RNA sequence: GCUCGCCGGAAGACCAAGGGUUCCUGUCCAACGUUAAUCGGGGCAGGGUGAGUCGACCCCUAAGGCGAGGCCGAAAGGCGUAGUCGAUGGGAAACAGGUUAAUAUUCCUGUACUUGGUGUUACUGCGAAGGGGGGACGGAGAAGGCUAUGUUGGCCGGGCGACGGUUGUCCCGGUUUAAGCGUGUAGGCUGGUUUUCCAGGCAAAUCCGGAAAAUCAAGGCUGAGGCGUGAUGACGAGGCACUACGGUGCUGAAGCAACAAAUGCCCUGCUUCCAGGAAAAGCCUCUAAGCAUCAGGUAACAUCAAAUCGUACCCCAAACCGACACAGGUGGUCAGGUAGAGAAUACCAAGGCGCUUGAGAGAACUCGGGUGAAGGAACUAGGCAAAAUGGUGCCGUAACUUCGGGAGAAGGCACGCUGAUAUGUAGGUGAGGUCCCUCGCGGAUGGAGCUGAAAUCAGUCGAAGAUACCAGCUGGCUGCAACUGUUUAUUAAAAACACAGCACUGUGCAAACACGAAAGUGGACGUAUACGGUGUGACGCCUGCCCGGUGCCGGAAGGUUAAU
RNA sequence: AGGACCGAACCGACUAAUGUUGAAAAAUUAGCGGAUGACUUGUGGCUGGGGGUGAAAGGCCAAUCAAACCGGGAGAUAGCU
């Protein structure tokens, strides 16, 4: 659900926060946590490689099983927990043998819902099974690229992948971007679509809500100087140039995909 | 006893403060030049 | 045990002071300069041996040498180790 | 007025100390030039 | 030595960093001290820094550094695995009194505590580089119980007082006592016990987890404080005795209660909200291989060991950083009385200082202030500066608006002291005594005693009762920017930058892009509700026409065209 | 609850005066803004010269910045003084 806060403060005027009482309020599961240190956008050379990254709240990583290779054992979802490293929400799920895992939660998945995997798993949301065993045209998320690699497609909140046709060796997927690409048959995938589709409905409200998420200010090109950016100077709001990246590459229209290795899989491109 | 005297000269031999004469002497030369255009 | 040569090159000289005299007569302890690298174990075994007394415990410290100038030339006196050795009821030296 | 040199011997040893100079070849050229010139306090260790 | 003055949330005290003998005593005034100098942080000599418990060393790791092999690179070299190092973090234990001119959790007195090695006695399963638990920990808010600590009364000791009174509801001082041990509380957490089974915890496991029952409704964990012991000990106002007249030996009464109360403890808790909140070792269990009448482990007693290094002194400053004995800068800890909401402010307590030139004169002029006739911005670029407002409660408060605000809008009334209500109110706190149980650090009761606002009525004094310090000037029209923020350290704080919001564009993951000859890394342990770039900059109404030029995207027919 | 309100520590620097061979190579004095957050601060580390970093001034990078400092080519060159 979304709630509009009363504008008792000027910073609280335009903030709409997504509330969800179904999420857990207690501490997360201890043996599935590990250290995830902040990078600040700086690589091993220490130089800033991706800018505007820094600050923010401290985050602890949660090992989410994107592989789902535990096959044939029924599992029951314990609770739904917040994951700071993903837009979606994760589900702490307990298997029949008594060992717990974190799975990426679809829409209807709540506490007490059964989860099965394998060729014997039923066609209901949350169940993971090879793509050749999936009916054509159903809602599918957490899609592998190569078999056994772990889920790589339609991971973030509100996402889904539609199966257009099955060749038997390859399966054509209409991705969330509107791209049609071929994916080999035996990659595993999860039914349904992920359960945080209202995540795009929130608005941060103030500058501090973007700062404590780890995002720094993003100074624009025409306020720069000629020695830093191709845009700059002009004795007051002069642009007179084609818009480019800070390193001179033309933006706003120029295509820059030069992969030439996965071009055989792309059936048709997004538009 | 007075080696510091030889060294305490060597302070404004590499100054940069263009608003002051020889780095330390404050003047009105800014205004004088500004108006002497 | 500690062999004889080491135990010997350890006690250098006794230290004389009015703090030493009050420590000698009232608390029954002796303060004497020892070797630079000497430890409390080698110091205690020596005073048991060469001084035939009933040593109890050893308190040690090192005084950093004072900086003095001779004429105009500056210099630093050699730092020495200080040691408080204490005994039970018996002493004649 | 906080000035530039606020001392700390932990930073002082870690930046220009002897083990820092010996760690790379360029500091080895520095230590050679201290010896070639013949400076008494050739390093900043003590 | 007697006064006067200044600080007293410091200009007091203790430290860390930093300094490196400035610390203490004796001795001298060459130079240093912006003056004299007998003095000194100056010169010379001597002395002074005592640790199983303080800190370092040591075990463990964060950011990161190095990096056997490995990969890559003209060379030098770069990245990086296993490892290794790296506190600002986690790990065992000491407190009270006394002593020096200078040392104190170090020395002495008294009372403690912890960890290993070894021996003996008694029992019997020990045993990892592995598994699990624990270490393990976000912000804000709210009390409750406490304590530090302060006030008052009682008690003890002392005094009848320079000038009216003062044997009294009078005046002054003290009324202190730790660690540790035992008790177990105010609280907070968790249902407990037993049995059976299991695709998991790489193998294994009695341990973790999971699934079935039976049985009981209670145990367990954590936990401030108080209490008794420690402690018929120390300290104690003072007195006695010698006085190197500085002090030094001897002796020593009362040593309680009530109230108030922390930012300190319970509390690493409780409640609540998203921005969802270190690692590893020590520690507790589980076994594996092996050991298996051993090796070991466990409980009691005894004994040994706890090394090495720093311990002075300054540390908001004359001793560190500022070339100076410099109006500056410098992180942490303690924090009393009165008034006061308060760590503000004013005066004070303990404590420390009067700032390394003084003595006169009482010109102009300059700096810092006080007052002022009459006018009240006429000065000036400009109310710059100065002046004025200031607190609490109550009444009352407009246009406009995103309904929150505006707004402390504006504008008024009361404020001291004394008595009565009420020989101090409401309230808080609360003993004796009574009753009842598990039978205690208990439950109901009961009001002694202590504390104590707020208001009304009545009277009084002054020119003035928020009388001192402290402590909003207000309103109307309007440009710009939505706003909180950030910026040219050192002439520009803004209409500049940022910002949430919006739009375009790129990118299907070995992504785009960026750093790198490369390896590799960030992006991101993220996956188109994501990430990058560009432009605009909340919100409301909207964002019209033009693709000829340039750029970008799509096209391949034809013309031109490289090496070959 | 609040990038809430008033106001100390703390952070900063809007106005004026003094100072400007200063007490000080940017301060003092009277006022002033923020003061639970995009806050502030101690300790250590990381990013380096046509490079870093920058809520963007061409600012900061050891009182030095439209290309730091030190040494070297170097006795650069100077139709100029």
């Amino acid at each position: 659900a979304v709630v509009k806060c009363k504008p008792t403060s000027p910073g609280r005027r335009h903030v709409v926060k997504v509330v969800n009482p179904e999420l857990h309020k207690g501490k997360p599961f201890a043996p599935l946590l590990e250290k995830n240190s902040k990078s600040g956008g700086r690589n091993n050379n220490g130089r800033i490689t991706t800018r505007h990254i820094g600050g923010g709240h401290k985050q602890a990583y949660r090992i989410v099983d994107f592989k789902r290779n535990k096959d044939g054992i029924p599992a029951v979802v314990e609770r739904l927990e917040y994951d700071p490293n993903r837009s979606a929400n994760i589900a702490l799920v307990l298997y029949k043998d008594g060992e717990r895992r974190y799975i990426l939660a679809p829409k209807g998945l709540k506490a007490g819902d059964q989860i099965q995997s394998g060729v014997d798993a039923a066609i209901k949301p949350g169940n993971t099974l090879p793509m050749r065993n999936i009916p054509v045209g159903s809602t599918v998320h957490n899609v592998e690229m190569k078999p056994g690699k772990g889920g790589q497609l339609a991971r973030s909140a509100g996402t889904y992948v539609q199966i257009v046709a099955r060749d038997g060796a390859y399966v054509t997927l209409r991705l969330r971007s509107g791209e049609m690409r071929k994916v080999e048959a035996d990659c595993r995938a999860t039914l349904g679509e992920v359960g945080n589709a209202e995540h795009m409905l929130r608005v941060l409200g103030k500058a501090g809500a973007a700062r404590w998420r780890g995002v720094r200010p993003t100074v624009r090109g025409t306020a720069m100087n000629p020695v830093d950016h191709p845009h700059g100077g002009g004795e007051g709001r002069n642009f007179g140039k084609h818009p480019v990246t800070p390193w001179g590459v033309q933006t706003k229209g120029k295509k820059t995909r030069s992969n030439k290795r996965t071009d055989k899989f792309i059936v048709r491109r997004r538009s | 006893m007075d080696i510091n005297w030889r060294h305490n000269q060597s302070t404004f031999y590499h100054f940069t403060s263009d608003h002051r004469i020889s780095g330390w002497k404050e003047t009105n030369a800014m205004y004088v030049a500004l108006n002497s255009q | 045990m500690i062999r004889e040569e080491r135990l010997l090159k350890v006690l250098r000289a006794p230290h004389v002071s009015e703090k030493a005299s009050t420590a000698m007569e009232k608390s029954n302890t002796i303060v004497l300069k020892v070797a630079k690298d000497a430890t409390k174990a080698e110091i205690k075994a020596a005073v048991q041996k060469l001084f035939e007394v009933e040593v109890e415990v050893v308190n040690t410290l090192v005084v950093k040498g004072k900086v003095k100038r001779h004429g105009q030339r500056i210099g630093r006196r050699s730092d020495w180790k200080k040691a408080y050795v204490t005994l039970k009821e018996g002493q004649n030296l | 007025m906080k000035r530039t040199f606020q001392p700390s011997v932990l930073k002082r040893n870690r930046s220009h100390g002897f083990r820092a100079r010996m760690a790379t070849k360029n500091g080895r050229q520095v230590l050679a030039r201290r010896r070639a010139k013949g400076r008494a306090r050739l390093t900043v260790s003590k």
